[PDB]
């Protein structure tokens, strides 16, 4: 069983900086991609930055050099620096991954975390 | 090191056959989704239309578990393709994205099929040497 | 940290700003010839008939320094586009690879040029996540 | 002031090996890619092995997972260990070089070597 483990999150005024971080646990034979989605009340699910195990990263066209993915690839984690948040950013921030599980070598799914309130 | 590169395959041997890799690049495979396994040489303009160039390197996943409609790499009977997919029974429909080319229609019965992977990108390089 | 990635540049800014680097990919910068300095989103099917389709990413090498022929990265009066080069003199021609769009004619001594880079290759990977 | 220094090579007979190698020396900011290509008489110039700093390598046709190149980064030096050779691959092998010298900073340039003869044989 492959789950994922949320954690950071709160509310924040303008600017700021909060620190959010996901982390994978259970018979994994390899993490392709971590990241980090974001559902705000009405609109759609959108990616916030993807992170892969070799350290390329991706980052969407609303956040301009504010948030900072990083990765722990000992403790299987991933964790989103981010600052200067907007009242825009409030959301539900969902983590992502993709994992091909002991069972399945070369078979990759997704998996998604429970959420994460994000206010400002 | 990272990703195998495979040209001309020979027919009737497997396609990541040592003899067939023309070199290994660094390219993070989690960049493609799903992962890319390895890149093969595009011979030929039948996918023009879609952004596949001759002397292409495809990225593509090592799977069989292909659905209608993707773009996948197969093999009819010794000759390795890169075609969208309509499998309809015995009937195997490999469409191409070119007006100049018409489909390739393989009958299970009659030729051997198999699916050697899924495109899941493309690489454009030269030759850096 | 690896190529980095340029989405749709602000007019005025510089195109490593950054606030346009919407990530850094892990690709061998020397799979290019020239280097890949950075890639570039491709917006639009103004070069499809050479597989430069929309979302691509343009492995660009920054340089002022290109010669006739070749796909280039310009700007003319802030417009970011990718075009072939044909310069003639003061008139430089940025020509599309697609008989839907018409030639961009620029005269250096009326419009605001600049060569920000050479096309040297074209990543192709979808959203990876 | 770069230069590449080639070394090795000569004649075997079919089936054998051999070990080339070539070096860059001088005022060097930034190899990007070193390797081989090789000229039979009367034909043209063609690639044959070829690998960046990171390890990316690249090889023709004709190489079919008989050679292999590899690189020392610290020495500057690539080395192309050639394996069952053909009377194919009788040709002068020229070390070639993607190197942006400290003098242009920015702007790389293409050197190559003296070539060295690979000749290949049958009693």
């Amino acid at each position: 069983q492959v789950q994922l483990v949320e954690s950071g999150g709160g509310s924040v005024q303008a600017g700021g900086s909060l620190r959010l971080s996901c982390a994978a646990s259970g018979s994994i034979f390899s993490i392709n991609a971590m990241g980090w989605y974001r559902q705000a009340p009405g609109k759609q699910r959108e990616l916030v930055a993807a992170i892969t195990r070799r350290g390329s990263t991706n980052y969407a066209d609303f956040v301009k050099g504010r948030f900072t993915i990083s990765r722990d690839n000992a403790k299987n984690t991933v964790y989103l620096q981010m600052n200067s948040l907007k009242p825009e950013d409030t959301a539900v921030y969902y983590c992502k991954a993709r994992i091909e599980p002991d069972s399945s070598w070369g078979t990759e799914y997704e998996y998604w975390g429970q959420g994460t309130q994000v206010t400002v | 090191e990272g990703l195998p590169l495979v040209g001309r395959v020979a027919a009737g041997e497997p396609l990541l056959a040592q003899q067939h890799i023309e070199g290994h690049y660094q390219v993070d495979p989690s960049l493609f989704k799903p992962n890319a396994d390895f890149l093969l040489r595009v011979s030929g303009m039948s996918m023009k239309d879609i952004g596949i160039m001759d002397g292409d390197l495809l990225a593509v996943h090592k799977t069989q578990d292909v659905r209608n409609g993707q773009v996948v790499v197969a093999r009819i009977d010794d000759e390795v393709t890169v075609k969208r997919l309509k499998k309809q029974g015995n009937k195997v429909e490999l469409l191409p994205e070119n007006s100049e080319f018409k489909p390739i229609v393989v009958d299970l019965r009659q030729q051997s099929f198999t699916i050697e992977g899924l495109a899941v990108g493309v690489i454009r390089n030269g030759d850096w040497l």
